[PDB]
């Protein structure tokens, strides 16, 4: 068969990514412009949410070193890949668990409707992909809204998982912050109600 | 009209198969016994049609939509058409035909008992872009029994044409699957008497260039006479 | 020494060549546009002739399943290269055997005289290439006109065939069909009278 | 009924496919994680059911003619049926499925785009003869993408099964044609950790069985554990 | 060593298993004789029984395209190995779960007891053999009484299951559908109370 | 009368002598232009004689006694007959030929100067048993001088006639003894291409089979073409 | 693929075939029961005829040399493969050619009509074998009859060779010897009316 150049292997980020990629984090000195949890200012479309959550290891123990990085449709369901701290919104950020508590945060907006490559509409999602010493290669999964249950059933992406009950695991619940629209998306990497991560 | 502004390397008759190869039982009457004469290039031979102004059908190159759907393993065939000095041949003419899924061909000489497919025709043209490429999407043919020996079965294969820069750089050949176990024991392929020249003939599986849940993909760079400026002539 | 890529090599077209080069011929439904045995329209300048031949093996038997193609220049000796059917007309044709009668017909005009690589006339002729099943590499042919004895004595082409008997083997017989200026050209693949074929 | 007469060669479960094979995604939830327990052979486990009373219909092994004729390569896959002594294995069953000329299924739960066949069931069942011997005729069947990773093709293959002389050596296995390209990437065929038994699987073209003008042929013996009489017990 | 010819390895029998075995489950037309779920003809001797049972896999979540082949002696403790559709009984099954429910019956007799190899005699049970895809080599079980308690205590089979924890699990539980004697035999894979497999 | 019961594994045309063979002078005139006409296998192809009823003589197969006692090398010429498949072809009609231990031939053509043995024929038949087995006692050929090049030997050789099941089957070859110098240089041996096929035709020294103060024994088995049943037909 | 034991490879009978197989012709005594050119006795039912020929090479030059084995149907269509003195008719012959006149000669009655694979009645004829030095490997032909006009037209093997003109080599021309009918069969190894060779 053909062959194509190797991609280059992937290597976990260690414990230390906060200091080349959350530098306040680090507890480091940052620089003028940073990507980070805020992808939407105050006068961006849409309605602007807070989300939150918890990463867990495979013993129930709180991931204090996890980075995320998000990608997500602005209100319209469109993708703002011009990153620019000028913008109302973009559509990329990052964010890293508190070594106390252990929870990260985002500030952002429920993105609109993208269709899949079949024209089909998939269910309003942001896209996460985790990182943390302990893991060899990013794991890639979806936040779906609790509050979507008519769209998310139609998800042409959340129907590819065999068990419904897996669906679940996806679904980040609507709650209220300092009376504030905020949803939590907690993460288990492993073992009872281990979240769905993909491959693409 | 055409310039006479390139010459064309010579072919090598060694590496191409001979006139004369037995096995094929029909050369031996159908190849000459006297040597070929050869003649310097000129304007007649190192020209030829430019086929960028052929109307081409939408699905001229889609055997899967130009003729229900055929049953077969759904696959496409791409690769780049290069000269031998590795520059792409833009805009070229690349034609094929091949038979259907079981070996049926759709012409009124093929009497061989599997069906044809209602859906299939097998021909497609396509011309090669800015970079030398071209794709077909098609199914991958099934071998067939030819009356040769008693017993002989053409490898699954693909005929193209390609037309190239001249009449100089005109080919006509066949594409051949990749670990198909017929292919060392075909007079045709036999014809070759080199075996890195049947090689060459190899298309190799392309995942790479598959679609997920859809269709397969197969790989097939040709090579014409490689095109030079004429110098100190 | 240098060595280059080597050439894909050929291989036979095979007795079904037709279905992808000779539609109609295969006795299948043509498209919209295809390459055929009319190089000139009625209103294309030049003299109108019909070329007609056979094909004969070794054997002295008709070569039924045969595929040529043609390259010529116009009336003025131009090869005109951009191939369109809305042009009166075209340098390149195809043709082929019929299963019955086993002739080949071209329908153009009379080839204007062009000149080799050292600036010297050719006498005017027509490319052609043979293909078919039992044939590994195609055959390449020059076809000249019995009318143009003067031309075709001082042709370089002509010239380089060491022995004049062969020379004849590339000449046209001018007749008339239909009170129409005809030349008849029968290639003989093997044997007495075996059509001389050239190597460029 | 049946008697207590033999002691069948233990399985080298290293030689066979792992229950937990991560590549294979589906072997993940479906692998038991306790070991297996071992137990001695007994009545209940060297006795079998015996199909020679079954009535099997003329075409039975005939998959071009037990459901128009099919749309593909005819093909005969035959072979015997021995155990590891190298014993014929008489009067035994053989059943077989698979795939059309496309990699479509006949199956409800198929939902792959190739389209079915309207003269191709994909189902066979021949019993051994004296010498151990079956054949089938059929149609090669087409690779199929599956939902494992995002471009996993299967082999083109044909599903086996085989009952023997006991319930101790009822088999199911997959058959695979000689040079498909597709074996080495799949992550079913690599449940079996060793290249030589992957050899086992693969059906080899045969000349000297196809019918000229007609069909080809494939061989694929399949070896089921030796039987050898108690001694000492 | 001395080294025979190695067994033909094993594979997945695959998601479509039924349209080998299983032709009515597949929803395909079957053939005049299939070797089916229905055992005992309702003439045949012994105490009549049908079985039932679901099949989970490691996440607790049915598998519904699992392929069951069973083997048990008639009511005297004998296997008719002579297998006919004609025979009142057979000792020879096979039987499916539904894509719906999930669930696999059989109608059969219960088995007479067998002797070991050393003259021991084993408690009534049936023999399975589990196929699935994800099943790589199918699985060996046995099927024992809950009404058999006295019998089961002293099999010899049963005793060779080191923790007696896990001996319950091949014991399937009598109950009643529609005023008859069945009994529900549950197999997990994996995980909690994960079902005693053999090898022999 | 015979019956068209069976089919034979198609001839190898690369693996035997082709007709065309230029160091064999004869051959040039003798060998045709055209290629062969295939066709398909019927009952008057697969069927032939059965020699079961021929009244062979005593010593039909006794060169030492069937025309003094001869000069030259006692040796015993035994093998057996078996087609592709390995099956033993039983009551088989086996011819030999020779010259003398001076390589003089019995026939009227023969000048060349070497004298004739009075007690020396040349001609053997023998059907081969139930097994396959034929035998022969004769004396060792010897080579001798032909006119083919300026200085031509035919290594010493025994020439052999096999009819088997058919007419399919029936050849006619030549045996050649162990270690002989001429064999390589020989144009008739050199018609095989194949270095492997020309091993065919050596029979190997059996002292095993020698009768110890008597006679020495050679080893040289005939395959014939594989032998099948019609399927699928 | 699958290799079979490859056949043992074939040698030229070379000049003395007669001293093995044509004892009366290499002029030595013949034993008690030879094979020969008699396959029927007087008495044997159907037409009785007489068959010769000469065998020429490639330089129009008689085969002195050549030795033939036949292989024909019963006046029945039936084929008589036990072969005995004793039969009034033996489906097996041999022949040679004279080292003077250099003609063979064969006495037997006209073949019944056999039916191929297909169920297709093939035209009355004699399967031929040709022996000789010089040939590397026997040449096999078949000897149809001129007053069978009808049949041969629908040989479904005559009917397999391409070139009409090349089938007219396989027709015996009838005539008389002594008003015995007799058909002469000549065998034109290569060149100019080469006879058709097999290959099955
Ligand atoms: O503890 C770890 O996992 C660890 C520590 C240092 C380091 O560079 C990396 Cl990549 C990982
Ligand atoms: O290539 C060959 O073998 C070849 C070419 C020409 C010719 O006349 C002959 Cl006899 C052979
Ligand atoms: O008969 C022939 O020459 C023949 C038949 C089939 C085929 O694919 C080719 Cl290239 C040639
Ligand atoms: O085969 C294995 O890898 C296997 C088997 C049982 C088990 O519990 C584990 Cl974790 C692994
Ligand atoms: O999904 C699977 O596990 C699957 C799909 C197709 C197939 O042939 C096999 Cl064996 C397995
Ligand atoms: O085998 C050969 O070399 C061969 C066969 C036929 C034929 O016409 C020629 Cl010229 C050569
Ligand atoms: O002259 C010949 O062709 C010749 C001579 C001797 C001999 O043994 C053979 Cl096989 C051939
Ligand atoms: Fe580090
Ligand atoms: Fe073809
Ligand atoms: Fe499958
Ligand atoms: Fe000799």
């Amino acid at each position: 068969p053909i062959e194509l150049l190797p991609e280059t292997p992937s290597q976990t980020a260690g414990p230390y990514v906060h200091i080349g990629l959350a530098l306040e984090a680090a507890g480091n000195p940052t620089r003028d412009q940073e990507i980070w949890n805020r992808l939407a200012k105050p006068d961006a479309p849409g309605e602007h949410i807070l989300l939150l959550g918890q990463v867990y290891d495979g013993n129930g123990h709180l991931v204090r070193d996890s980075f995320l990085e998000v990608w997500q449709a602005d209100a319209n369901g469109e993708y703002q890949d011009a990153y620019n701290l000028e913008n109302a919104f973009n559509s990329f950020g990052r964010t890293a668990t508190t070594f106390d508590a252990g929870e990260w945060t985002l500030h952002t907006v429920k993105p609109g409707v993208v269709n899949n490559a079949a024209g089909v509409p998939m269910a309003p999602h942001i896209n996460i992909s985790l990182f943390a010493r302990g893991i060899n290669i990013h794991l890639h999964t979806r936040l779906y809204f609790d509050d979507e249950a008519q769209a998310n059933a139609k998800c042409p992406v959340l129907n590819l998982i065999e068990q419904p009950q897996r669906r679940e695991t996806l679904i980040a619940k609507r709650c209220e912050v300092d009376g504030k629209t905020a949803y939590r998306f907690d993460i288990r990497i492993q073992g009872e109600g281990e979240t769905v991560f993909f491959d693409f | 009209p055409a310039q006479d502004n390139s010459r064309f390397v010579i072919r090598d008759r060694n590496w191409h198969p001979k006139a004369l190869t037995p096995d094929y039982k029909t050369s031996i009457a159908r190849s000459p016994r006297q040597a070929l004469v050869s003649i310097p290039q000129s304007i007649s031979e190192t020209t030829g049609p430019n086929f960028s102004h052929l109307g081409f059908g939408a699905h001229d190159h889609d055997l899967l939509l130009n003729f229900g759907l055929p049953i077969g393993e759904r696959i496409i065939v791409a690769g780049r058409v290069v000269d031998q000095y590795g520059k792409p041949v833009p805009n070229t003419l690349v034609e094929m035909w091949q038979a259907n899924a079981g070996g049926r061909y759709r012409h009124k000489n093929d009497r061989y008992l599997a069906p044809l497919d209602p859906n299939f025709g097998g021909v497609g043209r396509c011309l090669t872009d800015s970079d030398g490429y071209y794709s077909f999407r098609t199914i991958k043919p099934g071998p067939y029994p030819w009356r040769n020996g008693p017993n002989d079965w053409r490898p699954a294969h693909i005929h193209f044409g390609i037309s190239g820069p001249s009449i100089a750089t005109k080919l006509i050949t066949q594409l051949y699957f990749e670990g198909d176990p017929l292919i060392p024991m075909c007079p045709i392929v036999k014809s070759i008497a080199n075996p890195e020249a049947v090689q060459q003939l190899i298309a190799k599986l392309d995942m790479n260039n598959a679609n997920p849940m859809d269709c397969l993909a197969y790989r097939f760079d040709i090579v014409l006479r490689g095109q030079r400026k004429t110098h100190f002539e």
